[PDB]
RNA sequence: AGGCGGCCCCCUGGACGAAGACUGACGCUCAGGUGCGAAAGCGUGGGGAGCAAACAGGAUUAGAUACCCUGGUAGUCCACGCCGUAAACGAUGUCGACUUGGAGGUUGUGCCCUUGAGGCGUGGCUUCCGGAGCUAACGCGUUAAGUCGACCGCCUGGGGA
RNA sequence: CUGCAUGGCUGUCGUCAGCUCGUGUUGUGAAAUGUUGGGUUAAGUCCCGCAACGAGCGCAACCCUUAUCCUUUGUUGCCAG
RNA sequence: ACUAUGGUUUUUAUU
């Protein structure tokens, strides 16, 4: 009823035996998650994230797949947060002092494409500028204004974006994630039971904590 | 109270197209004379610039320990590859002893007497970073009170 | 079912696709575990039809 | 271990598991001791199709003592015997025990609310990746090169040996 | 006399597309990754993809040279009524 | 197809 619309269940050889404290029993040989404690567990973690928002601490969201990028790239434009659009550059946070060179270039292309002269020669002066912009926004198009390291990281695809944990947990940063019956949590600190499938309820959940970050008055 | 120690510095040789090229390399430690030390290695053109690249590595991370009587809280073991280091605490203000590849790492952290020994292979970078692994092996206080002593 | 014709015959009919050397016996043996591990990407069967 | 295949029959060695039965530490390893060749060879006696060292004939070539090619002995085969030979190299002496996952196959043994054209436990075998940890490095990786007890051999430059 | 005291000057591949840094990572380190891999190009030029991102030297362009037309310059040169 | 051979010694580490 959380929708969570994949919850039925399916696949007897899907779950991870490590997930027992998140399990609601078995049903037709499938181990099933608890969807009635989701908000009680989220509220328990909200108090820890809200301690960062109430100090305007730098919060990084992951929305690295296109249907979730469209739920953070402009939907959070009143929340003053930062996001990952697609790439992690193999070390975007463990080498940020060098990534800075292409952040400066991204801003150099923003200031060129917002200049009044940008209407002149819509191919012969524009194309070579907009080409590098379409690259650099796919890397840095949500982190350009972050100016340093995260205080916390929030993810809704930790089943594949493992590099997020490999960077965050090497730097000491606490990760907030959603978990499914097959999850294997170690480098993540805050975990809430649900599903990581579809887009609607995971982007609506990301939009519900985006309000917690907006209540930090930025 | 920043202090730095050079342990070793030498030249290196390398193959290139039809010949060789020479460059400089250093082994250093940096500490605060009261609780911490960091370790560095570095290669460069010009010898002072190679040493400086190693000092910047020694500032990239430091290990911070609770020294007791200018010596060790308890005995410790450190390992890196073939280089094994062991240290017994020292008594009566004496007992120093131990070569530069152990001693220099400790005389920069505030240690005055220590009965350190190295075993296996004696590559000094491995011995120094095994002494650092032995400093990751030391524990803090004298607080938990789980043993009668002593 | 490549050749299948008995008795009268004309022209070449030696060069065929599927079975004997690729798709899916002989050749490519240096790939080894590529014959098992990729499962549904390289193996259709599964039972219910032609074993 | 070396290895061993073809078809049929008789005889016949060793492995592996579950719930019980039986002795009641009867066990493990082992200097010496007793045993076992893929091949080539030799020894006593046979046998010669196929192939072929050696040697001949002809070519190629500086020459061709090699490849090509017309022949061909020993050997291969057998009743066997002797030897202990090797990359006998899948480089892992023999026993005991703890630990982390996956993809796959086989063989026991026990189960299944078997709507499966099958599924799941739990032993033995067992291929290939892969986490810890060990090694200089490859990698080993629960069938360990991790961890740690029992027994018997071996090692401490090469030329010379 | 000394190109086995030294400078200054000097072959050629080829005008080939490569040589070389900082930071991060990876390794016990020399180092490697990067600059490799896929295409397009004259080209490390661009595109594709991206544990690498950027950069200096070379590439490009500059400079230079030729055709068309307009404008400019004309004696001891030129010429349409 | 064929087409062999080339002695010993001879470089860069700055204070």
């Amino acid at each position: 009823m959380l929708k969570a619309g994949v919850h039925f269940g399916h696949q007897t050889r899907y779950w991870n035996p490590k997930m027992k404290p998140f399990i609601f029993g078995a049903r037709n040989k499938v181990h099933i998650i608890n969807l009635e404690k989701t908000v009680p567990m989220f509220n328990e973690a909200l108090a820890e994230l809200n301690k960062i928002a109430s100090r305007k601490g730098k919060i990084l969201f992951v929305g690295t797949k296109r249907a979730a990028s469209e739920a953070v790239k402009d939907a959070a434009l009143s929340c003053d947060q930062f996001f990952v659009n697609h790439r992690w550059l193999g070390g975007m946070l463990t080498n940020w002092k060098t990534v800075r060179q292409s952040i400066k270039r991204l801003k150099d292309l923003e200031t060129q494409s917002q200049d009044g002269t940008f209407d002149k020669l819509t191919k012969k002066e524009a194309l070579m500028r907009t080409r590098e912009l379409e690259k650099l926004e796919n890397s840095l198009g949500g982190i350009k204004d972050m100016g340093g390291l995260p205080d916390a990281l929030f993810v809704i695809d930790a089943d594949h974006e493992h590099i997020a944990i490999k960077e965050a947990n090497n730097l000491g940063i606490p990760v907030f994630a959603i978990v499914d019956t097959n999850s294997d949590p170690d480098g993540v600190d805050f975990v809430i039971p649900g599903n990581d499938d579809a887009i609607r309820a995971v982007t609506l959940y990301l939009g519900a904590v985006a309000a917690t970050v907006r209540e930090g008055r930025s | 109270e920043l202090q730095e120690k050079l342990i070793a510095v030498n030249r290196v040789s390398k193959t290139v197209k039809g010949g060789r090229i020479f460059s400089f390399t250093a082994l250093t430690v940096v500490g605060d004379g009261n609780g911490r030390v960091g370790f560095g290695y570095g290669k460069a053109r010009e010898v002072p610039a190679a040493i400086q690249k190693a000092m910047e590595k020694a500032r990239r991370n430091m290990i911070n320990v609770a020294l007791n009587n200018g010596t060790l809280q308890h005995p410790v073991k450190g390992v890196h590859t073939g280089s094994r280091v062991f240290m017994q605490p020292a008594s009566e203000g004496t007992g120093i002893i131990a070569g530069g590849a152990m001693r220099a790492v400790l005389e920069v952290a505030g240690v005055h007497n220590v009965l350190a020994k190295a075993y296996g292979s004696t590559n000094p970078i491995n011995v120094v970073r095994a002494t650092i692994d032995g400093l990751e092996n030391m524990n803090s206080p004298e607080m938990v009170a789980a043993k009668r002593g002593k | 079912i490549k050749v299948r014709e008995n008795e009268p015959f004309d022209v070449a009919l030696r060069r065929f696709k599927r079975s004997c050397e690729k798709a899916g016996v002989l050749a490519e043996v240096r790939r080894r575990e590529f014959y098992e591990k990729p499962t549904t990407e390289r193996k259709r069967a599964k039972a219910s039809a032609v074993k």
